[PDB]
């Protein structure tokens, strides 16, 4: 077995290189130092840090979202810090509760989470500067900004794009452990089941697809790590044995093949529609679909089943029947 | 933090679903024998003299028994409600037509409300009946009754924790999660759905597109209502010892036929039937009660489908004693 | 036929069973022993699943639902119509997906390669035995196992939550889909890393190993490495059904309530309760 | 009235159903299919004699060229031609067009199969600023190995058949990433040197076990033009001989297991 793949057998320690950047090379702060297990599985040098403008912009706007959230969840316990952390996963910032419309709701009745919300958006917008200007300072294509993108798009979908469409702030998604989990049934509950949302399909699709291309692509590469098939920079402008090997592997098996630069093309493409086919859906619901398991029937794509117990009418439409 | 296998299952829907209970045995034998303490029938006795309306003095509800007929419910009565009170616990020792002690007004308003159940309610209750069992279980404070806050521990059999005490409030957000399965759901179901008629449970669209003019803006109802459906719903279900497919096809919630079982039917009965208890029977009796019984809100004691389940999905596994006790319901 | 390259690789050898017999390909496709117990099962499974088909009432592929047998059969053979093609089907999906892996390990050897794909393979073979299999034989019954429909299935993966009231505070479920979610974000950011170093446009020239490690300690402090990323995909990747198998087990065989009440162990300790 | 409704029983989440398809077939079919082309392609035949004229499909499943200005000069253009062009000692076994090859001579040697080596450039790998980037530690001297791991340098190397084969004399690192790649070692008998991947290598504490090959193999490993840096191509040369040895090192290996 080649144990390289496991773990480090060797480590090595050298100087530390610093690639320099258009701008901002002195705001890299920090000393770097070594970790000897890190360096097992890992690269051993933690540190420095780039610590633009946008990145403590971020900070600044990221910590005033937590602090908003952290205070109302603690006045939910009455402020007793023992209660605080036993309780924790249940504690939350709700939305709104009654229905205001688009109107700006009650500090005791989701004014505070809209707060958190807009602070938490100029902390995702401005790390979002530092995804992407750090990519540019140091000569890089902007690849990752670009599926970052998406990313924070369906956030905004699920806080509060959506809650504009519809028209009501009481459909964000709570702050809170178990409480941003239980927006998940109350939504599917509202909007007819989302197995049922064929852009919950997709997305689900591709992010299954996320799971078994980065489990092929990191095997694949472990599995030609002996002939340097890491050093993929250099595979892609001068092919070498290993991604010979990997492609033709593939291609014995399933009888096509990518490329080792293509491969990653399909792995951020499958990534990106993660989002993307999540954003649609959203986008689309309540919009323009209230109950997606009706919406199937309605185009003949539902299962049916055979009764096992007895059908059961509807007992609120049998004559006489209380309301 | 596990139970150990084997697990007792059914089939409530079509093979391939995964539609049916799923119960830990240990812990349905456990409710067996809770329940099985409910006490045998009384021996039957022979129908002789004038009905109890000429007899004795104060005799509103049950006048058309005889003497014999009569103090075996009374027995009855006893056994059910306060057996280690006794008879001193509604009347006077020396004037057994005195309604002097309010739990004699109680319990004849109670009479009523049960021959109600049995009459008016066989749509959730049928051949079954309830008795004053079936809610008291042997103490004239049922074990199993909510406020119009929640309280904990649910039994109130138990002792309080400084925290589970409700004027804590560091400890609201554990009582309600403990009504609502452990759930992090922030609405008390009862308020919102058990305590009267005012809310609507259904939630979901009957059709597949949004309908123009309740679809936007003020016209929608807010998320919050499908929390609160939901917190009703692990509420019941945890209420009968039970999970969600024992009355729903999760294929679609809002659908009835085939996508029900009629369990749900019943369910749907029981929801009308609490409420009426609730509004009609229970809740008035704040003026006839002690100070020490009613709640922060000066509320009585009221009823949820624990009161009657205690974790089963049938009453005492469906004891019965309404052959044995007519004078109990249904009423012709 | 070939790629540029590929003759010199098209060597005898690797073989796990049958030697020089099966040793060749067909277009593309490597066979060996294994290709052809693949075909066998594919073969059988598909006409099972078409005759199958054909006796239920629909044709529209989304309403097509091939269902375990009741839960009354237990652990039996049940008849074909009510569960015995389900069956049937399993056994096949089964030869199929085994032989599918071990004919990677033949091409893997063939190659000189590492057996790492094959490895990641047994992973998701793993946790559908674990649905179909495992928990159905804790259970006593093949009838708690999931039907074979586009959009069935989804019904079954549905109430099965739904029997636990809640799913979502399943412990293993919780890691489970951590790591789906952190999967798929990191093949996003090692994907846009590659690309980014090799395509920075402008006919600007292509960047270099340091460049890469440069970027994530700039954003992130920290850059676990080329070779490290690869290890940790399919670290990653593979615990979305590893630490999952273990919630899924759970369910039923070590937990009958609601996956909330589970949580009670932290809830209800005495010192805060 | 219906948000979403249009004429005829349509409604628009039915529309975008359809475009969201197209949209992924566009991309999976016209793009991505093409870019995994940039390799290999054109395929080869039973001689593709048609030299007046393009078959059209190989024109069609190609994607525009793409230029790469490397880092320290040159241009890499994908795809473009390169046909392999060293002889390969290979017979084939049958006639039937995929039939597996046999080696005529030692494969380890003729680099066929697993022992094969891509035709990189005769090139060295080098770091962000012009330096060798694969180099020994007697070279690269401000690098050490870490505290708490085996120095190998001076422990024997044991070769698939228990013999002492040679002695490690030192590691190569990779200077980009603070990372060995191989180790070198003094083949036993021989007078001469060879390099070793470490993925090849069980580094015990006081032995480096090495499964791939014999003893008696370690003379004929690919020898450098230097001492004391690498060509990419003498990189694939090196690791494809041990990779061979999977394979070849006895007659035993290449027949089934069972
Ligand atoms: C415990 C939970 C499970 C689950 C939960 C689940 C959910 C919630 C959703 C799906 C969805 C999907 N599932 Mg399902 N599922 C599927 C297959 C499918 C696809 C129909 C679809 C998208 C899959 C995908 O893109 O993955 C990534 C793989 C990729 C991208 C490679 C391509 C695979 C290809 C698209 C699959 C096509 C398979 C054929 C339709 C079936 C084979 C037919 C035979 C005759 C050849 C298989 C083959 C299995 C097996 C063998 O176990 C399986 C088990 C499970 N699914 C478990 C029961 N799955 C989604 C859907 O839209 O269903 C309608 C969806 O929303
Ligand atoms: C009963 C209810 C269910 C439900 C309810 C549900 C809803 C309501 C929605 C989904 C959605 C999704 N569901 Mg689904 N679901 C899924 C899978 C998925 C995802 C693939 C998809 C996208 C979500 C995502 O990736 O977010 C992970 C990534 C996120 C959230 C992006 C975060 C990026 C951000 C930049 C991070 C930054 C954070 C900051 C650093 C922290 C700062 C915080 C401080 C300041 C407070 C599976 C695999 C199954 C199975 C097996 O049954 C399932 C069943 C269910 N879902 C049931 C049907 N699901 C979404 C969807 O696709 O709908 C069409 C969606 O909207
Ligand atoms: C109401 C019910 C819900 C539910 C019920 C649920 C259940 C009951 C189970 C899960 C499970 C899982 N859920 Mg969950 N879920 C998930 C995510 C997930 C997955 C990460 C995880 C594993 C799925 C699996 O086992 O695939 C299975 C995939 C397999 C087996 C792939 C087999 C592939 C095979 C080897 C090859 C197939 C070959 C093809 C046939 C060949 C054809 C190819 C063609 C192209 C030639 C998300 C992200 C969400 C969100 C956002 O809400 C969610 C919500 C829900 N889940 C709802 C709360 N979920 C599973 C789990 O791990 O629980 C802990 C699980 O058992
Ligand atoms: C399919 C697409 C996937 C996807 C894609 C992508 N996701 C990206 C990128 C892409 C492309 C980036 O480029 C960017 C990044 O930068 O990565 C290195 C990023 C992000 N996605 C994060 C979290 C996340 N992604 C989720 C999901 C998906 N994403 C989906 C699945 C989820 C889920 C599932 O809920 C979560 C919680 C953060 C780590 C990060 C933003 C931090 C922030 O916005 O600041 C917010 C400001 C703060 C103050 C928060 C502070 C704490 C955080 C952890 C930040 C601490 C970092 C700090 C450097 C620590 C110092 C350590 C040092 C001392 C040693
Ligand atoms: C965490 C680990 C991840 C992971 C990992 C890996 N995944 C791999 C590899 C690795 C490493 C490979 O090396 C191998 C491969 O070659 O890649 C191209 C592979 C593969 N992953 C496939 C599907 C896949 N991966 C999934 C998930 C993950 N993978 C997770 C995320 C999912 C879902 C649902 O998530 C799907 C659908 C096939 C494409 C391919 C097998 C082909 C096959 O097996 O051929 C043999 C079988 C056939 C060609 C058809 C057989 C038909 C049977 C007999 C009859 C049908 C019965 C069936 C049960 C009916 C179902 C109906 C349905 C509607 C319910
Ligand atoms: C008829 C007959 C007798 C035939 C005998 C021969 C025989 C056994 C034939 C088999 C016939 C069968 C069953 C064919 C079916 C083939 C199958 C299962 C195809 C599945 C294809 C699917 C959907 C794959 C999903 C994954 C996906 C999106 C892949 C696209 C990208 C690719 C090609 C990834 C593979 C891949 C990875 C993961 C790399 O890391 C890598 C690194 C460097 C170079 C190349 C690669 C590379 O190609
Ligand atoms: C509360 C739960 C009671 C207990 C315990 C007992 N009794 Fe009772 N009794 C109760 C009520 C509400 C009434 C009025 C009934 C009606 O139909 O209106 C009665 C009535 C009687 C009577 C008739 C008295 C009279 O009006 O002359 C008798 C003789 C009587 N009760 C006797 C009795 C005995 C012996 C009990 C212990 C076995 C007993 N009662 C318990 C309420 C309650
Ligand atoms: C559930 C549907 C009930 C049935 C059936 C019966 N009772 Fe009841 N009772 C119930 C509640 C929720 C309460 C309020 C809590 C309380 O303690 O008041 C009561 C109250 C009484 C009382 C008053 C006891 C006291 O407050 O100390 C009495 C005397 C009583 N109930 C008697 C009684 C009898 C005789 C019943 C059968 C005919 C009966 N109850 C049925 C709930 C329910
Ligand atoms: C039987 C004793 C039930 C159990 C267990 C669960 N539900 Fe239920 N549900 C039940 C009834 C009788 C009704 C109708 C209520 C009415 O007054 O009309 C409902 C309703 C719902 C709904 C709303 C559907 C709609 O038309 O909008 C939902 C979403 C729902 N139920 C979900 C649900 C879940 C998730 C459950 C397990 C946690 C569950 N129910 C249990 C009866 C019963
Ligand atoms: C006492 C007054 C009750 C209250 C309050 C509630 N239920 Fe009930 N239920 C009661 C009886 C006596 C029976 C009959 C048992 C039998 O053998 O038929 C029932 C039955 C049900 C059922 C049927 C279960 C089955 O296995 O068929 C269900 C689903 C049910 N009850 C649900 C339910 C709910 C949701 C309630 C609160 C709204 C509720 N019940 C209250 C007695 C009483
Ligand atoms: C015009 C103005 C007035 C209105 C518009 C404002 C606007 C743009 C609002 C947008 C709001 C948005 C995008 C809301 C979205 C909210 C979402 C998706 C919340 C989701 C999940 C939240 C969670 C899990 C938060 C949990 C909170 C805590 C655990 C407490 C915070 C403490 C922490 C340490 C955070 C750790 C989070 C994690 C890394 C573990
Ligand atoms: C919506 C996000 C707004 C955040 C504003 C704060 C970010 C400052 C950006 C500074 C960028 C400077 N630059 C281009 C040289 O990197
Ligand atoms: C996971 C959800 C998938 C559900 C897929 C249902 C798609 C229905 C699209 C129907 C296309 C329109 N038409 C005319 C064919 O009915
Ligand atoms: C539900 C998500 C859909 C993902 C679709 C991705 C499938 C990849 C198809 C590969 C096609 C192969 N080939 C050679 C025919 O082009
Ligand atoms: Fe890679």
């Amino acid at each position: 077995a080649d144990y390289q793949t496991i773990y480090t057998q060797i480590q090595a320690r050298g100087p530390h290189i610093t690639v320099s950047g258009e701008w901002g090379d002195n705001d890299r702060v920090g000393k770097p130092f070594y970790s000897y297990w890190l360096g097992k599985i890992g690269d051993a040098q933690i540190g420095p840090i780039y610590l633009g403008a946008s990145g403590i912009a971020a900070f600044a706007f990221g910590s005033t979202a937590i602090l908003i959230i952290l205070f109302n969840m603690a006045a939910e316990v009455h402020f007793d810090p023992l209660q605080f952390f036993r309780q924790f996963f249940w504690l939350g910032l709700y939305p709104p509760k009654a229905q205001y419309g688009m109107g700006i709701p009650p500090l005791h009745d989701g004014g505070w989470w809209l707060m958190a919300g807009l602070f938490m958006t100029l902390s995702l917008g401005s790390w979002w500067i530092r995804v992407y200007s750090r990519a540019r300072a140091l000569g890089l294509g902007t690849h990752i900004a670009w599926n970052f993108a998406a990313a924070i798009f369906f956030v905004l979908c699920i806080g509060c794009i959506h809650p504009t469409l519809v028209g009501s702030w009481s459909e964000g998604v709570p702050f809170g452990i178990w409480p941003h989990i239980d927006w998940l049934t109350a939504f599917s509950i509202r909007y007819g089941n989302f197995y049922y949302c064929p852009w919950h399909g997709f997305s689900i699709g591709f992010a299954y697809g996320c799971g078994l291309l980065f489990a092929a692509h990191g095997a694949t590469i472990l599995a030609v790590a002996r002939f340097g098939g890491d050093r993929e920079i250099e595979q892609i402008t001068d092919r070498g044995t290993a991604v010979e090997r990997a492609a033709l592997f593939w291609r014995w098996t399933i009888g096509f093949n990518a490329t080792i630069e293509s491969v990653h093309r399909w792995g951020w493409f499958f990534s990106l529609m993660v989002m993307v086919s999540a954003s649609v859906g959203i986008l689309l619901t309540g919009t323009f679909v209230d109950n997606w398991y009706l919406w199937c029937v309605k185009h003949g794509a539902a299962p049916d089943y055979p009764a096992y117990l007895p059908a059961t009418p509807d007992p609120a439409s049998l004559p006489g029947a209380p309301k | 933090c596990f139970e150990p296998p084997p697990a007792t299952t059914t089939q409530t829907g079509f093979r391939g679903l995964s539609m049916g209970e799923v119960l830990h045995p240990a812990t349905v034998k456990a409710k067996k024998e809770r329940d099985a303490q409910y006490p045998p029938a009384l021996a039957a006795v022979k129908a002789e003299g004038p009905p109890v309306s000429q007899v004795y003095k104060n005799v509103k509800v049950l006048g058309n028994l005889t003497e014999a007929e009569f103090l075996r419910t009374m027995t009855a009565i006893t056994e059910w409600v306060s057996p280690q009170e006794g008879c001193t616990y509604c009347h006077d020792e020396n004037n057994l037509a005195s309604e002097a002690k309010y739990p004699y007004v109680v319990a004849r308003r109670m009479l009523e409300m049960t021959r109600a159940i049995n009459t008016n309610w066989t749509q959730h209750v049928a051949q079954t009946g309830v008795t004053c069992y079936t809610c008291h279980r042997g103490t004239p404070l049922p074990p199993y009754v909510r406020y119009l806050e929640p309280t904990l521990p649910l039994n109130n059999r138990e002792t309080p924790t400084h925290v589970e005490r409700v004027e804590t409030r560091s400890g609201y957000v554990v009582r309600l999660a403990k009504y609502t399965a452990y759930s992090a759901l922030n609405y008390d179901p009862f308020t919102m759905f058990l305590a009267n008629d005012k809310r609507q449970v259904r939630v979901v669209p009957q059709t597949a597109l949004p309908l123009v003019g309740v679809s936007r803006g003020k016209e929608r109802r807010p998320l919050s209502d499908a929390y609160a459906t939901f917190a009703l719903m692990m509420s019941i279900s945890d209420s009968l010892g039970t999970n969600c497919t024992f009355c729903h096809n999760a294929q679609t919630f809002e659908s009835w036929g085939k996508k029900s079982t009629p369990q749900r039917a019943i369910a749907w009965w029981g929801i009308r039937m609490v409420r009426d208890l609730n509004m009609n029977y229970l809740a008035p009796l704040n003026a006839s009660l002690p100070a020490s019984r009613l709640g922060r809100q000066g509320e009585a004691p009221q009823a949820d489908c624990r009161t009657c389940h205690q974790g089963v999905t049938k009453p005492l596994f469906g004891a019965s004693r309404l052959k044995d006790y007519p004078e109990l319901g249904p009423i012709k | 036929a070939l790629l540029s390259f590929e003759r010199k690789y098209r060597v005898r050898g690797g073989t796990l069973i049958g030697g020089d017999l099966f040793d060749f390909w067909v277009g593309p496709y490597f066979v060996g022993f294994f290709g052809v117990s693949a075909i066998f099962f594919i073969f059988l499974g598909v006409s099972l699943i078409g005759y199958a088909a054909s006796q239920g009432p629909t044709w529209d592929p989304f309403a097509i639902s091939i269902n375990p047998p009741d839960l009354k059969y237990g652990l039996g053979a049940a008849p074909l119509l009510e569960g015995g093609f389900w069956q049937a089907i399993t056994v096949c999906a089964l030869g199929a997906f085994i032989s599918w892996m071990l004919r990677e390990v033949e091409i893997s050897r063939k190659l000189g390669i590492g057996w790492h794909v094959p490895l990641a393979f047994c992973v998701p073979i793993f946790m559908f035995c674990v649905l179909q299999v495992f928990r159905p034989l804790l259970l006593g019954s093949w009838g708690h196992a999931f039907p074979y429909g586009i959009l069935s299935h989804l019904d079954w993966v549905n109430n099965f939550g739904y029997q636990y009231l809640n799913w979502h505070y399943n412990p293993g479920h919780m890691s489970s889909v951590s790591f789906l979610f952190v999967n798929a974000m990191a093949l996003g950011l090692h994907g846009g890393l590659i690309l980014s170093v090799a395509n920075p446009g402008d006919g600007d020239k292509v960047k270099t190993a340091e460049h890469e490690n440069q970027y994530f300690r700039d954003v992130v402090g920290y850059s676990i490495g080329a070779l490290s990323i690869h290890r940790l995909g399919l670290f990653l990747a593979s615990n979305i059904f590893l630490t999952g198998a273990f919630g899924t087990i759970a369910s039923g065989p070590f937990w009958t309530r609601g996956w909330p009440e589970w949580w009670g162990w932290w809830l209800d300790i005495p010192f805060w309760s | 009235m219906y948000h979403g409704a249009l004429a005829q029983h349509l409604d628009i989440a039915q529309l975008v159903w359809y475009a969201q398809w197209l949209v992924i077939w566009t991309v999976v079919l016209l793009y991505l299919r093409r870019e995994d082309r940039r390799e290999g392609y054109p395929l080869v035949e039973p001689l593709g004699l048609v030299k007046l004229a393009p078959e059209d499909g190989q024109v069609y499943e190609l994607p525009y060229p793409k230029t790469f200005v490397l880092p320290h000069g040159g241009t890499v253009t994908v795809p473009r031609r390169r046909p392999e062009t060293r002889e390969l000692k290979l017979a084939q076994t049958d006639g039937f067009e995929g039939a597996p090859l046999q080696p005529t001579g030692n494969p380890l040697v003729d680099a066929v199969g697993p022992a094969s080596y891509a035709e990189r450039a005769e090139v060295v790998d080098a770091t962000v600023d012009g330096k060798a980037k694969i180099v020994p530690l007697r070279v690269a001297t401000d690098f050490s190995i870490a505290e708490g791991d085996v120095d190998p340098r001076g422990l024997p190397v044991v070769a698939a058949d228990g013999v002492e084969a040679g002695t490690v004399t030192d590691l190569w690192v990779d200077r980009s990433e603070h990372y060995f790649r191989y180790l070198e070692l003094s083949v036993a008998g021989s007078a001469r040197t060879a390099l070793i991947p470490l993925g090849f290598c069980d580094v015990k504490k006081d032995k480096i076990v090495v499964t791939s090959i014999l003893s008696e193999q370690f003379a004929n490993v690919p020898r450098l033009q230097s001492r004391d840096q690498i060509t990419l191509r003498e990189e694939d040369k090196v690791s494809a001989y041990y990779a061979g040895g999977l394979l070849y090192a006895t007659p035993e290996r290449a027949e089934s297991l069972l």
